[PDB]
RNA sequence: CGCGACCUCAGAUCAGACGUGGCGACCCGCUGAAUUUAAGCAUAUUAGUCAGCGGAGGAGAAGAAACUAACCAGGAUUCCCUCAGUAACGGCGAGUGAACAGGGAAGAGCCCAGCGCCGAAUCCCCGCCCCGCGGCGGGGCGCGGGACAUGUGGCGUACGGAA
RNA sequence: UAAGGCUAAAUACCGGCACGAGACCGAUAGUCAACAAGUACCGUAAGGGAAAGUUGAAAAGAACUUUGAAGAGAGAGUUCA
RNA sequence: UACCCACCCGACCCGUCUUGAAACACGGACCAAGGAGUCUAACACGUGCGCGAGUCGGGGGCUCGCACGAAAGCCGCCGUG
RNA sequence: GGUGGAGCCGCCGCAGGUGCAGAUCUUGGUGGUAGUAGCAAAUAUUCAAACGAGAACUUUGAAGGCCGAAGUGGAGAAGGG
RNA sequence: CGACUCUUAGCGGUGGAUCACUCGGCUCGUGCGUCGAUGAAGAACGCAGCUAGCUGCGAGAAUUAAUGUGAAUUGCAGGACACAUUGAUCAUCGACACUUCGAACGCACUUGCGGCCCCGGGUUCCUCCCGGGGCUACGCCUGUCUGAGCGUCGCU
């Protein structure tokens, strides 16, 4: 929007973050049944909680 | 039979009470029994394995009468890390092999402060129960 | 034109966040959120749908107050004592 | 009286269920009295309720109450009895002098509804199967 | 639509049993939960009678019922001026107490009235203190017993 | 090297400040380091010194309100920190002379009337 | 829940299901019949001392 | 700098003076899409930025 | 053109308390249908039920008769059996539809106001000490406050009580 | 014997904590949910609301040669399999 | 007896509603898996067993931390109905 | 017979959420159609070199073209993030 | 034997039934019966050496001190320590802490605006200004202070 309110960018910077994929190390943790994120969003398809 | 409700005995609720008991606990079931010298010697059937105690493998694909010292505890796989115990892989890289401690017998327990009164503990347990059924 | 032609312009906002429910549902217009309702004192929880009660309850949360409220009881509720010292 | 809060006649549904002007509340008025002063006194705790002036368009309704922490009234036994916690509004439930009327109790053969604890622990009671175990 | 020969039937389902059923598997953990008490309460009051305090023979009211009686609720007050037992102290010797009773006939007022002589005289009064002076039954008839009252407390037999 | 409870809770409030002001530096240069590469040696350590710096002012809160309730311990008006918190209903709960009270016309009831022991058909 | 899960018997009648299941505690045909492997016990209504309690 | 998203300028100024014995001519914040509010900060010229650098540790 | 009691009534970021939301199976007030049922149908019923709303606690309400009865009488409450699916209600139709006695679980009883008796015998809040302080309490000592005479304490409350 | 008032006990408990069990269901069943489940996603919103368990005993999970830009193969190796 | 094939005779596609369906009536691409007379109360007759001018069943009691037990046993209860 | 890798069945009883082809039945999968419909709105591309395993599709150059300042030009709002 | 096709068979897939397991349900019992302005329930955001999610926690943020417990922890690093040591870890939890909304409390919800108290710098109360700490929401009870009233009087 380019007039974004603080609260609305407390919003995305916590979005944004929560995109990136999972550190590879994961996969060898004793007891796993995680291989991709499975949580991750696009701009385009998926429009956030707004 | 048990008895005392107040305790479980279901297929699941114990099978459960495994594979999510903590570090705390994970000792006194990680234990295996001692070597008919010890078991003389100190009057204990069977001590909580630790680091550096001495094991002579009893069950297993590799068995035998080598008393090798263990190195570390999976407490988390919840099984333990020998010493000439071990595979070779693929590469030449040489990865020890998990084992309980209940498929081993304890050859030399490593003494301590803490270890001692234990052994003291669990022998005077042991000939309290014998002078009580005396 | 009621349609593809009007799913077009759709600039504007009703809904917002709320500061109470967490939920986008402020009314900007009317300013009462409409899943809490806020400047209502009481929650709009609602007899009504049970399923949206079970949504946001005593045990959804944290409970970070409650959680530690059951674990003093189970003991006795006791303060301003500390173990015997070694 | 009362009035069916509907909009215009629109008491939708059966013509017996179908009215609005002639039709009365089930409680009293001296227990709405009650009711409201013990609501706006929200740290008091009602006891009952006198009668002080009337009107053709108002009822003047002089209301008891008591602070449960007044050490004047914590202290002395007797009054220690409305701090405890059960008490808390008593004339939102009707446990009022006045509030208790309406419940429509008392003993004998009249007060044969409300023979379990209450009006409706009456029903419950007798709108049940006891289905036993056995049979 | 019935067909031919049976009963009318005014099964009352019509309304909705099925939220309102109480199942009763809780009965026989229940008949526990009550064992515990009977059980309990005994322990706790030891020596005096289980069952509860004495309680007067009564008869039974309408015409057919007549030739009953009863442990009724309480000794009546016109009873116990004659046995000369104070209606407070009554209460705290074990003597249930009505106050509520319109004794109407000789008959029934001595019959109820020996129950209250027979039951000072087999009665031991647990003294006050150790140390104790008047009215309390002595240390050999203390002694001897240590004995609850299994069952109602002379029980009244037609 | 851990900085225990032990060694703190003997000492005096300005030197913990100190010792707290040693480790918050420190901890401020490990960021530093981790952002320069730094070593797995000292990315480590970011969490002993964090952790210590709850080790030190752990002691100076409970020193301090160790001795901040032996003031108005004996006062009558003491503030609500120190006030006890068991649950809202509870210490709203009477007084524990305020139900073991006694009207006086019932003392007299309980004097005059108590109830003796008795077992019965003996 | 509130299927009818228990039932019933008549005190007479579940007295003599014991007599008739007593009854044949003896006769080691129908004893022996369950598989219950006497073959060399001494006899039949098996009666012990008293120290056994 | 990063600086905790609470600052003002007067607190980043006798914050950034107070440590590395500096002072600073003007401060100059933005909330960097992350939520890490940034502050470059202007250091008064008879004092050098490249060697209070090397100070700190940076470079 | 004052000062002073009281009565009513304000203001205090006053000293000290407290109330408000949630939870909500169970609990209590009220409110309150229509599907549905009656082979329709509005009477009735669903059903004082759901939603709505209000209110509580470890349980809730009730409770020491303005009762029951018609006996040769019983004796607070609630609960289970039982009455009994009965007395009655109803386009007496669909349905509805309780109670009284007995047995049993449990079982405890009590308190006010007034009439009067008793130097308010009372109560509240300060200050100084003595003990007590992780449910703020005793003990004393203070012409330190104040309510209360439009009425605070004891006995007493109907089963009699006072004298 | 009303117009004032209190009260344990039995008595109720699909919410909570904490347990015990079963002629139970057994992963299109069983609660929507054995797992990132009231999760992903949809609707502006009230609200709606899923799919998805299993290597082996041990990653011992194909080192190395070779073909192939790479995906893939052939040998080889591991494995009781 | 079953697989393919060969021949000779026979021969319309099931399900369903239907006086009458191969229907120029409707359902039905194929396959896996899921899937529809259940429980309770009340009657009624039929039958099985106990006792019999009785007979019961509770609800209550007495006998358990149940392992089996939330069982079984027993009660002028036993008849207050 | 093979494969599979952990448990299973016979009788006498008792207990069921009990036997599918059907319900434009529920869920998941799969065909025929079928390598079928189709990849048609704005006149427009061509050459050379680079890069590259691989080039009509990228890039640079050259050439032909269009939008054609009421724009396919240059900046913003709400929305988008 | 040419191709296609059908049937059956021999094998390759696709699909994911069946079976076999099961840290989950479901049902039924028992014990207890756990909130809050000292500031709940509920939300927001943040926090790990490498961490997205769940979960755990709260600027002491993958916890705090203490007591048991008693050597691990670990996907990989890294570590102290002296494992003769609150001594690794875990459970307990009782010692201390409690980012932002919220009955949400100075007023509003922009995240802005203030008021009134203190303590740093500034001043040297000179006022800002810059820094720091405490208050300030509505109702109502007991008390206190200050009042108002041609209300009722009293004394003048
Ligand atoms: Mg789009
Ligand atoms: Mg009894
Ligand atoms: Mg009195
Ligand atoms: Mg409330
Ligand atoms: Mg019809
Ligand atoms: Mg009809
Ligand atoms: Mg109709
Ligand atoms: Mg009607
Ligand atoms: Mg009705
Ligand atoms: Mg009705
Ligand atoms: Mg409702
Ligand atoms: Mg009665
Ligand atoms: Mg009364
Ligand atoms: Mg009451
Ligand atoms: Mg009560
Ligand atoms: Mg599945
Ligand atoms: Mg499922
Ligand atoms: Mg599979
Ligand atoms: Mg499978
Ligand atoms: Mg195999
Ligand atoms: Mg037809
Ligand atoms: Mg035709
Ligand atoms: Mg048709
Ligand atoms: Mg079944
Ligand atoms: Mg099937
Ligand atoms: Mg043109
Ligand atoms: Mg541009
Ligand atoms: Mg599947
Ligand atoms: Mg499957
Ligand atoms: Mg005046």
């Amino acid at each position: 929007s380019s007039h974004k309110t603080f609260r609305i960018k407390r919003f995305l910077a916590k979005k944004q973050k929560q995109n990136r994929p999972i550190p590879q190390w994961i996969r060898m943790k004793t007891g796993n049944k995680i291989r991709y994120n499975s949580k991750r969003r696009h701009w385009r398809r998926t429009k956030l909680g707004l | 039979m048990k008895f005392n409700p107040f305790v479980t005995s279901d297929r699941s609720k114990n099978r459960k009470r495994h594979f999510n008991a903590p570090s705390h606990i994970r000792r006194k079931i990680m234990s295996s029994p001692l070597s008919k010298e010890l078991r003389q010697k100190y009057n204990v059937r069977s001590m909580p394995i630790r680091k550096d105690d001495e094991v002579q493998v009893v069950r297993g694909h590799y068995k035998g009468q080598q008393i090798g010292k263990v190195v570390q505890v999976y407490r988390k796989k919840y099984v333990i890390y020998i010493e000439r115990v071990q595979r070779e892989k693929a590469n030449g890289t040489t990865v020890h092999v998990g084992i309980h401690p209940s498929k081993v017998v304890i050859t030399r327990l490593k003494l301590d402060k803490d270890r001692k009164k234990i052994l003291e503990r669990k022998a005077k347990s042991r000939q309290v129960g014998k002078e009580k059924g005396k | 034109t009621k349609g593809t032609s009007s799913f077009g312009k759709r600039r504007n906002k009703t809904h917002t966040l709320c500061r109470r429910c967490g939920s986008k549902a402020y009314h900007l217009q009317k300013s009462t959120c409409g899943k809490c309702g806020y400047p209502a004192k009481r929650k709009r929880k609602y007899n009504w749908s049970a399923k949206a009660k079970r949504r946001n309850t005593t045990g959804t949360g944290r409970m970070r107050h409650l959680k530690i409220v059951y674990r003093r009881f189970r003991h006795g509720f006791r303060e301003g004592i500390t173990p015997k010292p070694k | 009286g009362r009035k069916r809060p509907v909009p215009k006649g629109a008491t939708y549904g059966k013509p017996v269920h179908h009215g609005v002007n002639q039709l009365k509340f089930a409680r009293s008025l001296q227990s709405v009295a009650e009711e409201r002063a013990g609501r706006h006194c929200g740290a008091l705790r009602v006891l009952n309720s006198y009668w002080v002036g009337e009107d053709s368009t108002y009822k003047f309704f002089e209301v008891i109450l008591i602070d449960p922490f007044h050490k004047a009234i914590r202290r002395n036994p007797d009054t220690q009895w409305i701090t405890k916690p059960v008490h808390k509004h008593r004339e939102m439930r009707g446990l009022t002098s006045a509030g208790r009327k309406s419940r429509g109790l008392g003993k004998g053969h009249k007060f044969h509804h409300t023979i379990g604890g209450s009006r409706r622990a009456a029903w419950r009671r007798r709108n049940t199967l006891q289905l036993h175990r056995y049979r | 639509a019935p067909s031919r020969n049976g009963m009318i039937l005014k099964p009352h389902f019509h309304k909705d049993w099925q939220r309102r059923v109480a199942t009763w598997f809780n009965q026989p953990a229940r008949k526990i939960r009550r064992r515990k008490a009977r059980q309990a309460k005994a322990r706790r009051i030891a020596p005096r009678p289980a069952s509860g305090p004495l309680r007067p023979v009564v008869r039974c009211p309408t015409v057919r019922y007549h030739t009953k009686v009863r442990a009724g609720r309480g000794f009546s007050l016109e009873e116990l001026r004659v046995a000369g037992i104070h209606k407070k102290v009554a209460r705290t010797i074990g003597i249930s107490v009505d106050p509520r009773r319109r004794n109407k006939c000789t008959e029934s007022l001595q019959a109820n009235v020996q129950r209250l002589k027979e039951y000072r005289s087999k009665l031991i009064l647990f003294p006050r203190k150790p140390s104790a002076p008047k009215k309390g039954d002595s240390s050999a008839e203390e002694l001897k017993l240590a004995t609850q009252l299994t069952g109602p407390v002379m029980p009244i037999r037609n | 090297a851990k900085i225990k409870a032990r060694d703190l809770r003997g000492k005096k409030k300005e030197e913990l400040l100190k010792q707290l002001e040693d480790l918050k530096v420190e901890l401020s240069q490990l960021r530093v380091a981790k952002v320069t590469g730094g070593a797995a040696s000292k990315l480590s350590k970011i969490r002993v010194v964090r952790k210590s710096i709850a080790r030190v002012l752990t002691v100076i809160n409970q020193t301090q309100k160790e001795n901040l309730r032996k003031f108005y311990k004996g006062k009558k008006y003491k503030p609500l920190d120190l006030r006890p918190k068991k649950t809202r209903a509870m210490r709203r709960r009477l007084n524990k002379h305020e139900e073991n009270l006694k009207t006086k016309k019932q003392q007299r009831k309980e004097r005059l009337y108590p109830l003796r022991k008795f077992a019965v058909k003996a | 829940t509130w299927r009818r899960w228990h039932r019933r018997v008549n005190t007479t009648q579940k007295r003599y299901a014991i007599c008739s299941a007593l009854a044949a505690s003896a006769l080691p045909a129908l004893v022996m019949s369950k598989g219950h492997r006497i073959e060399e016990v001494p006899e039949l209504p098996l009666v012990v001392e008293d120290k056994v309690e | 700098f990063i600086v905790d998203v609470k600052a003002n300028k007067h607190q980043i100024k006798q914050a950034v003076k107070k440590l590395y014995d500096i002072d600073v001519a003007k401060v100059n914040t933005l909330i960097r899409p992350d939520g890490e509010k940034k502050a470059y900060v202007r250091l008064a010229p008879d004092y050098d930025a490249l060697d209070v650098a090397n100070k700190i540790g940076i470079i």
